[PDB]
């Protein structure tokens, strides 16, 4: 396995980040990749050492460090704008033609300014009785407002366990201004389904901010990583 | 040209 | 850069076969993966062939390379939901270290086959007065319209599947701070 | 006749803070052509034959950064043999590898070559099948097994059938001037008393290329075959080798015994005796 | 492991008085860690030259060591090899007759 720590970080402008790698693989290879806007693999440091590193071919504004044969860290001294972008880690057993196995990936987002990252409002709209009366369907929407930056997943819980079946996610959240996202999801089942009052429905928006290590000041709410949920019930009525 | 070793022993 | 994978996005029919394509610079290169990396997780070895073959088949996903162009393509077949994704080919000769294309991301629509367009509106229980509009149910080859007025989005089409049965759907969504907004207009 | 290429690996690991020192020979029909040593200040594929002087900086670049992956590979695989055998931390072990291909006249894979030693002694090769495996211990079944699993005999398919015969044919061509030349043997035979009533003959061979000769002693029109001592053929440091073979007679029968040399150099077989 | 086979002989044809190259040909050892002096009548030779090391198809080890040497009738010239396989060093003295 390959395991990336944080899932999620954002840094400000001039701050030290590090993000983390462990692989259970026994592999000597690691590598740092960068992805920007979905697109790329580009090779910022590796190791095939447990403790020393190579450049890769975009290695300017990160230093890498490899402590231990399991682990592999990718530094960034003063983040700056432009490394707002999704980090990969990977090992391999010996390089070359050796397969390349990935963590799942690390989101960071740095910010001139931390005081603008805020937790979505999410809200969960009842299906309409024209839908239900017309096509014996009923289509629950959830939406995320005035989040950011966009470090949200959205799922949808129906009596306790996810469901993936029925819904669409936008691939995207949407810019509504300069600090401020929009997300929209939703979840259709049967007129029959939503009108069992036995069932319960549960719209969950994971948001990723600050960390407990983040320190905030005595007044304001601190801006946290969280879970926010708005639910319903069935109904016959 | 020389050959290349894939998997480690 | 080595490896040239257009297009940056395609999208093909529920069923159909995608092909995508890449190219290379290096005419030493010779071992070809390609990556299959799914929205959220990582990359993760899909299908490879080497410089000798000239085809590997798995399941339904096909690699071929052709020396000659220095082009490789991969052939999905009976392409399916489930296989979007971005692809990326990937290229090395030797022991040397792997190059990656920039990735193709890849989108499986569905073919909707009767479709009754119908927009409806929804409200949210724990407000004064807040609602939004629900497009749904319409054609794939629709062009959903974006927003024409500050304060009012539109989403883009999002295809759902109630795999309890056979319903899929497209769907877009409409939300707005316009003080008298009605769906009767939004999506026309 | 038929030919030939090898790359002879060798990875030996040191107890003090020093990597192990991994070093590769290439060898065209038995003769050295190319060298890597991780040792020297600037570690890189050197040639080793002037018909080599023909590639261009890239080859010499490309071979090089293979050679740093190479290292890299049997310092991972020295320190899973240390596991495998349970030995401790503070000792020097072997590992090397020997590769390459045998081709025909028409231009035919014969056989390929993919092997590997530890301490001196068969550890895993690669069947001639190129797709199955003969591993010669326990630790070796777990380097088996592995490579069964990720198809490591494909890959090294590929390498011998496909760039081992390519290149191979490609440095024939450049080398053909170069890989004929000879030099013959320059013979003699000297005369060694030893008495129980006997004397040693010798029969010297020197100045020779390639190293391959043979040299047989007679008597009456019989090859001698038994009590006859053959040294090791041996570099005289100058490209040339030399050997020797010598009899035990009886004195005063020394002009009976005739030795032959065989060699390609030569227009014909020699054949001489002792000239008192 | 393997023991080393040793031979000492001249390039040319000795002839006492004429410069020459002595040679110490060790061959058919592992491991590959060796230790080989070249004496001029029992004491260590300064200017010798190893060649690069060689491994053979039954996986053992070769090496040439050389020195300049201007034989004469009485000085004894030899090669003393020290390897693992050998609970004590090898000494092998040159004999012009072979």
């Amino acid at each position: 396995a390959v395991t990336q720590s944080p899932r999620s970080k954002v840094a400000v402008t001039g701050g030290k980040v590090t993000l983390s790698c462990h692989q259970t693989n026994n592999h000597d290879y690691m590598y740092w990749y960068r992805q920007d806007t979905g697109h790329g693999l580009r090779l910022i440091h590796y190791s095939y050492v447990a403790d020393s590193t190579e450049k890769g071919d975009i290695p300017d504004g990160y230093k890498a460090s490899r402590p231990s044969q399991e682990n592999f860290s990718l530094i960034l001294e003063l983040a700056s704008l432009s490394q707002t972008a999704v980090y990969f880690c990977a090992s391999s057993d010996a390089g070359g033609r050796n397969t390349l196995y990935f963590g799942a990936g690390t989101r960071l987002s740095v910010l001139e300014d931390l005081r603008n990252v805020t937790p979505p409002k999410v809200s969960l709209f009842e299906p309409s009785k024209a839908e239900i009366s017309n096509k014996q369907k009923a289509t629950l929407v959830c939406l995320a407002r005035g989040f950011f930056p966009d470090h949200v997943e959205l799922s949808w819980w129906v009596n306790g366990k996810e469901v993936h079946s029925g819904v669409c996610t936008d691939p995207q959240a949407y810019k509504e201004s300069n600090y401020s996202y929009s997300l929209s999801s939703r979840l259709r089942v049967s007129a029959t389904f939503w009108h069992n009052p036995r069932n319960h429905f549960r719209c969950q928006v994971q948001f990723h901010g600050l960390s407990e290590e983040d320190k905030w000041p005595e007044g304001s709410p601190k801006p946290v990583t969280q879970n926010i949920s708005a639910e319903a019930w069935g109904r016959a009525d | 040209k020389a050959p290349y070793d894939y998997a480690p022993i | 850069q080595q490896v040239r994978q257009s297009p940056q996005s395609l999208t093909v029919w529920e069923g159909g076969t995608t092909v995508l394509t890449c190219s290379y610079e290096d005419s030493t290169f010779n071992y070809f993966p390609w990556y299959q990396q799914f929205p959220g997780e990582g990359p993760a070895l899909l299908i490879s062939i080497l410089s000798v073959s000239d085809k590997k088949e798995d399941g339904r996903f096909t690699t071929f390379f052709n020396k000659r162009e220095k082009k490789l393509s991969l052939h999905i077949i009976d392409s399916q939901p489930g296989d979007s994704a971005t692809y990326f080919c990937a290229a090395l000769y030797g022991n040397e270290k792997i190059t990656f294309g920039a990735g193709t991301k890849l989108t499986i629509k569905p073919n909707i086959q009767n479709p009754d367009p119908a927009v409806y509106q929804l409200k949210d229980p724990k407000s004064q007065d807040s609602t939004l509009c629900l497009f749904t149910d319409f054609d794939s080859q629709i062009n959903v319209p974006k927003t024409m007025e500050s304060g009012t989005f539109i989403t883009d089409k999002c295809v759902l599947d109630m795999k309890a049965m056979d319903s899929k759907s497209n769907g877009a969504i409409a939300w707005s701070n316009q003080t008298s907004f009605t769906c009767q207009d939004i999506f026309k | 006749g038929p030919h030939s290429m090898r790359y002879f690996e060798t990875a030996v690991s040191r107890p003090g803070l020093e990597e192990p020192r991994y070093i590769s020979v290439g060898y065209v029909d038995n003769k050295e052509f190319v060298r890597f040593d991780s040792d020297a200040e600037n570690p890189r594929y050197e040639p080793r034959a002037p018909w080599m002087e023909q590639e261009g900086p890239e080859y010499w670049e490309r071979e090089t950064q293979k050679a740093k992956g190479q290292e890299q590979w049997f310092r991972v695989s020295l320190r899973n043999l240390l596991g495998y055998y349970n030995q401790s931390a503070g000792g020097s072990h072997t590992l090397q590898q020997m590769s390459g291909c045998d081709l025909g006249s028409d231009w035919r894979l014969l056989r390929g070559y993919l092997q590997f030693a530890y301490e001196g002694r068969d550890y895993i090769a690669l069947n001639e099948d190129l797709k199955t495996w003969t591993a010669a211990d326990m630790a070796a079944q777990i380097t088996r097994r592995k490579w069964e699993q990720s198809g490591a005999a494909e890959h090294y398919k590929a390498y011998l059938e496909g760039e081992c015969v390519e290149w191979l044919h490609r440095y024939l061509k450049n080398g053909n001037a170069t890989l004929l030349r000879t030099d013959s043997p320059k013979a003699h035979v000297t005369h060694h008393p030893r008495s129980k009533g006997e004397v040693t003959l010798r029969c010297w061979a020197l100045g020779f290329y390639p190293a391959d000769i043979t040299l047989t002693w007679q008597l009456n029109g019989e090859e001698l075959t038994q009590d006859m001592e053959l040294v090791e053929t041996r570099p005289a440091g100058d490209g040339t080798f030399q050997k020797w073979a010598s009899v035990v007679v009886p004195l005063g029968k020394e002009q009976n015994y005739t030795c032959r040399v065989y060699h390609e150099g030569l227009p014909e077989p020699l054949t001489l005796r002792w000239e008192p | 492991q393997k023991t080393p086979q040793i031979q000492v002989y001249s390039r040319h044809p000795p002839e006492n008085g004429k410069p020459n190259i002595l040679n110490c040909y060790v061959t058919q050892f592992h491991p590959p860690h060796i230790e080989i002096q070249m004496l001029k009548n029992g004491k260590k030779i300064p200017k010798v030259e190893m060649s690069d090391m060689s491994f053979s198809k039954d996986w053992s080890f070769y090496i040439l060591a050389h020195t300049e040497f201007t034989p004469t009738e009485t000085d004894t010239y030899a090669c003393r090899v020290k390897h693992d396989s050998m609970a004590e060093p090898k000494t092998v003295y040159w004999d012009r007759d072979m």
